DNA sequence: ACGTTTCTAACTATCA
DNA sequence: GATAGTTAGAAACGT
């Protein structure tokens, strides 16, 4: 997004004055001229520690001895923000933040304790940045390589300290061995423009639809594709209905349609019946008697808790009290009748049933004794016909089941085919080719062994892959070319989550030859106006202040804001 | 104008009480507002912000409170809860006001708050939650109110 | 006379066959007897020309189970005191009714034994079964007016107009309060909007109003109240599919909502004026 | 799930029988009550999850809330003093938040983890709803299936063989 | 790159 | 205004 540093604060331990502001001009190339050991190279860990760093790389015995609060101010696309952070001191690196936000930012004095945690600052930066909240884990392994991407994770390609500018091994900020290389190979297609917030939700929505597919296709459509043997026996077991014949059975199998045959299929010993009247419409309503006692016992226990959970009933209108307050005040006085349960409920649950177990199971044993077509034949046939008809398309193209297969399961292939991994690879290769063809424009603006060889990168390692031999300060030229290429690509994009500032720290650390750094500042001059003034460059060097005066995009803040050192000795 | 349609009630669905639960969101979202940082917001300004004292998934993460509203909304948006969309329901839960905000404020229009000893396990919890809410809105501006609550009023 | 006190000896029994019962006492084991077999419980006067004090309750055959009431004190207050004491509980002020339908049982068996001159063997097990059925009925109706009254509600009085069963009155009383509890619990969490109930129960005229007129034009041989019989059983099957409460709700809902209409003035399952 | 869809006949078989038992009827009523309370819990959670999905995902196609000029929209939802003394200052103070700044706030703050978790919750709660609805349908019958005689036990074992001979 | 286990610190209720 | 007390904050392992 638009996210540019305006000014950097360094609060003292409340001696007299001087919160030590280090300002930066917006959308320019910012330079301060340095002495030998003024300590200006440690401003990058100060700003990174203010941004939400877990550790603190602010150096010991020079800066941390006389500083209480560290703050930076970064202007957003809308309004600004100031992120302060106190000194870690004894508790390793675990201070918390002071995070104010307004349209304009004013620096107060020391603000004693903190008010906002550092994960709060990280979450606010993420919701400003527009990064996806997804965990990036398309197999859901709980990985840190595939995790939620933060603006703290986007602090790479934003700071170029002393140790990595003249180093081809480490390309960006704090990604030397494995601290951010995994969470940059995870997020490079997302920041190059291949993916978006709506695009990143597809790779787990398709897994949810795959789970729904495995739910529906586990049966493999028993009602549709695995019922041919039932239709083979649909015209075969009707000869058993002739044997157990009460209704008019089938006249002839090979005389009717199968639909007509299914429509046909739709349709001393009396002591068992003379016992069975107390088990059909007496024991069934006795199970319902158990539903009077036990269900209402647990309901009166539950509505006791529901009324206990209603422990909360306790302009000049005229009906706002008698009909709106007074029913609630009345219902507060009616809660006391709900904690009481009558003793007859559990009495009928336990004791009345224990007197009745011999009153109902005795006739059940009598029915068993006198139970030694058939009695269960019309039970086993009528009712199984109903279950067979309710198993074959009672709701298949009408309400649910196979109706959703023509709707939901025709969207799984739609979601799989509208954005495949082939489209992701093609878009990330197009964006990588765009950032490579945009990269070589500063090769005439800079100087290398070859100012026309097309430089390139790859996602899988994030290193310098030009087409080495005769290297040195050429690593700095490749570094500024690749950083300006990536930041110009992010500025030319829409909804890019990356802050558009690059901080450079000692380009002339290999040299100390002013023509090379002059052409470096010429490239920095050019790169601001390619996207029509959406980029910031901060340079920290001992180069003289005259290298920006003949440059339209170049700014000095009069050394260390008219100072001699970063830390003033007059604190 | 009265707030219940007389005897033509669908059911007694007002477990959230319009004149008994909340007045200015239990009336102590303006007493804590006066307590922390004195800004009036009484004659015309808007209390129709945070009826998450009236939601039993957000009132629970408001008992465990930090000391800033942004920290609470950040505690909404980590992997402990797998959430973050429900902060954006400040935008959504004031259109029709299913939480009955702007209806449960007519009854409101400085005596002491009722002490925490008379607990009742829900009323004092909501009182603590709404005092946290009321003291948390006094540290923000209107642009901050549209910013971190994610609303366009 | 005897009916007001015959149940008293039956309460102190355990399938003991308390017999209720000159012109008698020649029956030497006419029917099948039991070990206790409380015999000869029939006196109504003092001594006369026939000496009834020949054994004077010494306690036909060798060992006598003769026991008679002295003084002919029919219908006493200690008949009621034998129920509060001895066995069983109950005592929820509907005990005069339990007595009134337990003197009817011994009155009915004494009327059955008035004609058909065989002995008057009274089962104590059947007395216990009848007393248990009466106790179950009165415990069931004292379960009611607690889960219904917050006398009788306005959705149960109209459900007794068609009066399908008592289990439907149970399901109405369970479902109305369970629906109220779920609405209270939803309002506790803010899950369901307050205006969603007007979008769910005022649109049940797609059942009460188009199926109130469906079977009335289909069935015309139903004189007074059977035309509202199957309307209830069709509403109870055609309302558990409605997706107007945002997401579809459980089967316990829209049954107690139909019962929640009839607590106030509404149209309902009754085909009459109320 | 086939195990949750066939939780009945592991309770209803000894509810029916063969010989009945009042303790078995009590146990089957207890298990049916547990299944119904699980159905209520799944109903509540599914309704909440789908309500949040239908609420939050409306901005995929944010929006201006437009609580200004709501003396004509929210004036008649209540059953004049609400308007003229409370909402009339609020009519002139609801537009003092959107129109006070020139540029409205665009789409900021992703919902991707929330959308994915809510859709997975929708799938799981719909599956559990289908399982417990089949459980209640088998345990409760259509309208008249409760019977321990020679007819309804045969109907239940016919339904058991029809729902077990194919669905494994 | 922060969540996920244990630990201490602190300020603020809850009673001084 | 004091003992608890709950929640906020600290350090290493995950990968």
């Amino acid at each position: 997004m638009f996210f540019q540093i305006e000014k950097v604060v360094l609060w003292s331990k409340e001696a007299k004055h001087k919160p030590r502001v280090i300002e930066f001009a917006l959308n320019k190339v910012n330079l301060i001229t340095g002495s030998s050991k003024s300590g200006k190279s440690s401003l990058i860990p100060i700003i990174d520690y203010c941004l939400g760093s877990s550790k603190c790389s602010i150096p010991v015995n020079t800066i941390r001895d006389t500083t209480a609060w560290y703050g930076v101010q970064i202007k957003t696309k809308h309004s600004r923000l100031l992120i302060a952070r106190r000194d870690p001191s004894n508790q390793l690196s675990t201070s918390n933040a002071f995070f104010v936000e307004a349209e304009n930012i004013e620096i107060p004095q020391n603000i004693e304790k903190h008010n906002v945690n550092i994960d709060t600052v990280k979450n606010r930066l993420n919701e400003i940045s527009g990064v996806s909240n997804i965990s990036f884990d398309f197999y859901d392994t709980g990985r840190i390589d595939k995790k939620r991407t933060s603006t703290r994770d986007l602090s790479a390609f934003n700071y170029q300290p002393q140790n990595i500018i003249a180093n081809p091994n480490a390309l960006f900020y704090k990604t030397d061995s494995f601290e951010h290389k995994s969470k940059l190979v995870t997020i490079l297609p997302y920041v190059l423009g291949a993916l978006s917030n709506t695009d990143i939700e597809n790779q787990h929505r398709i897994k949810n639809l795959e789970e729904e597919y495995r739910k529906v296709e586990r049966r493999l459509l028993k009602l549709k594709r695995q019922n041919e043997d039932w239709l083979s026996s649909a015209q075969a077991y009707v000869i058993k209905a002739m044997e157990l014949g009460l209704v008019n059975s089938d006249k002839d199998i090979y005389q009717l349609k199968p639909e007509r045959l299914l429509n046909v299929l739709k349709n001393i010993t009396k002591r068992s019946r003379d016992i069975s009247n107390n088990l059909a419409k007496v024991k069934s309503r006795l199970q319902n008697i158990n539903s009077m006692n036990r269900l209402a016992n647990t309901h009166s226990d539950a509505s006791r808790l529901k009324r206990e959970r209603l422990s909360l009933s306790k302009s000049e209108p005229n009906e706002i009290r008698s009909l709106v307050l007074e029913p609630l005040a009345r219902a507060f006085s009616n809660l006391e009748a709900e904690l009481e349960v009558p003793i007859h409920v559990q009495g009928a649950l336990s004791r009345e049933k224990i007197y009745l177990e011999g009153e109902l199971t005795r006739l059940a044993s009598e029915m068993k004794d006198v139970n030694t077509y058939d009695a269960f034949s019309v039970g086993k046939f009528v009712g199984e016909v109903e279950k067979a008809l309710s198993l074959m398309g009672e709701s298949e193209s009408e309400s649910e089941l196979s109706k959703e297969y023509k709707r939901l399961k025709k969207e799984l292939s739609v979601l799989r085919l509208k954005i495949d991994p082939r489209e992701f690879e093609r878009k990330t290769k197009l964006q990588l080719a765009k950032v490579n063809k945009l990269a070589s424009d500063w090769l005439p603006h800079l100087d290398t062994e070859n100012p026309n060889a097309p430089i390139s990168l790859h996602e899988k390692e994030l290193t310098i892959t030009v087409n080495e031999i005769g290297s040195g300060a050429n690593w700095l030229s490749y570094h500024v070319a690749i950083t300006l290429a990536l930041h110009q690509h992010f500025s030319s994009l829409e909804a890019s989550p990356v802050p558009n500032y690059i901080i450079y720290d000692q380009p002339s650390q290999v040299y100390f030859d002013i023509v090379q750094v002059k052409k470096i500042f010429e490239a920095f001059n050019g790169a601001i106006e390619k996207t029509k003034d959406n980029l910031q460059i901060i340079v920290l060097d001992h180069a003289p202040s005259t290298l920006v005066k003949s440059i339209p995009k170049g700014h000095l803040v009069e050394e260390w804001r008219n100072g001699i050192k970063l830390i003033p000795l007059d604190w | 104008q009265m707030l219940k349609p007389e005897n033509n009630l669908e059911k007694e669905a007002w477990e959230i009480n319009n004149p008994a639960m909340c007045s200015y969101m239990l009336w102590i979202a303006t007493l804590a507002y006066y307590q922390k940082q004195k800004e009036p917001i009484h004659p015309s300004r808007l209390f129709c912000l945070f009826p998450f004292i009236l939601y039993s998934d957000t009132r629970n993460v408001l008992l465990s409170s930090k000391g800033s509203l942004k920290s609470y909304l950040a505690k909404f948006s980590n992997s402990k809860a797998i959430s973050g969309d429900i902060p954006l329901s400040i935008h959504f839960r004031i259109d029709i006001q299913k939480n009955k905000t702007l209806d449960a404020l007519i009854v409101a229009f400085s005596i002491k708050p009722l002490p925490n000893s008379k607990l009742t396990d829900t009323i004092k919890e909501l009182v603590y939650c709404s005092t946290k809410i009321g003291r948390w809105l006094s540290e923000m501006t209107n642009q901050d109110l549209a910013r971190d609550l994610k609303v366009i009023f | 006379i005897q009916e007001y006190r015959l149940t008293q000896r039956l309460l102190e029994a355990n399938n003991s066959s308390c017999i209720g019962f000159n012109w008698m006492d020649l029956i030497d084991s006419g029917e099948i007897d039991v070990d206790n077999t409380i015999f000869l419980l029939f006196t109504n006067k003092r001594c006369h020309s026939e000496v009834l004090q020949l054994l004077s309750t010494s306690q036909c055959r060798l060992i006598s189970k003769f026991t008679y009431i002295y003084g002919s004190g029919s219908a006493p207050h200690d008949l009621r005191e034998s129920y509060k004491l001895h066995r069983l509980g109950a005592l929820e002020e509907h005990l005069d009714e339990i007595m009134y339908e337990i003197l009817g049982w011994v009155s009915d068996v004494l009327t059955l034994a008035a004609e058909k001159r065989q002995p008057t063997i009274v089962r104590a097990k059947d007395f216990g079964a009848r007393l248990g059925e009466i106790e179950s009925k009165y415990r069931q109706k004292t379960i009611l007016n607690y889960f219904c009254n917050r006398d009788a509600p306005n959705y149960i009085k109209q459900l007794n107009l068609i009066n399908v069963d008592d289990s439907e009155l149970e399901e109405a009383a369970i479902a109305n309060l369970e629906t109220k509890d779920a609405v209270v619990e939803w309002t506790l969490n803010g899950d369901v909007q307050d205006y969603s109930y007007r979008y769910y129960q005022r649109e049940l005229r797609r059942c009460w109003g188009i199926q109130k007129q469906k079977i009335h034009l289909d069935f015309n041989g139903r004189p007074e109240t059977e035309v509202g019989q199957r309307l209830y059983i069709e509403c109870l099957n055609n309302v558990t599919r409605y997706y107007l409460e945002n997401k579809k709700v459980g089967d316990f809902f829209a049954h107690g909502t139909l019962h929640s209409m009839a607590d106030k003035l509404t149209i309902g399952w009754h085909p009459e004026f109320d | 799930d086939w195990l949750s869809s066939a939780q009945a006949y592991v309770i209803k078989a000894m509810e029916l029988g063969y010989s009945t038992s009042a303790a078995n009827i009590k146990y089957a009523s207890e298990q049916e009550a547990e299944i119904t309370k699980r159905s209520r819990d799944i109903s509540n959670n599914l309704a909440k999850v789908k309500s949040r999905l239908q609420n939050i995902n409306s901005m995929n196609r944010r929006e201006r809330l437009s609580l200004s000029k709501w003396l004509l929209t929210q004036n008649d939802i209540n059953s004049n003093e609400i308007r003229s003394l409370v909402l009339e200052p609020l009519a002139r103070a609801f537009s003092n938040l959107e129109a006070e700044l020139e540029v409205p706030i665009h789409v900021q703050g992703a919902l991707s983890r929330e959308k994915i978790y809510l859709e997975g919750e929708l799938t799981r709660l719909a599956s559990e709803m289908k399982d417990v609805n089949t459980q209640l349908k088998i345990l409760r019958g259509n309208k008249r299936k409760l019977g321990y005689d020679a007819f309804s036990v045969g109907k239940f074992v016919g339904e058991v063989e029809k729902a077990l001979s194919l669905m494994g």
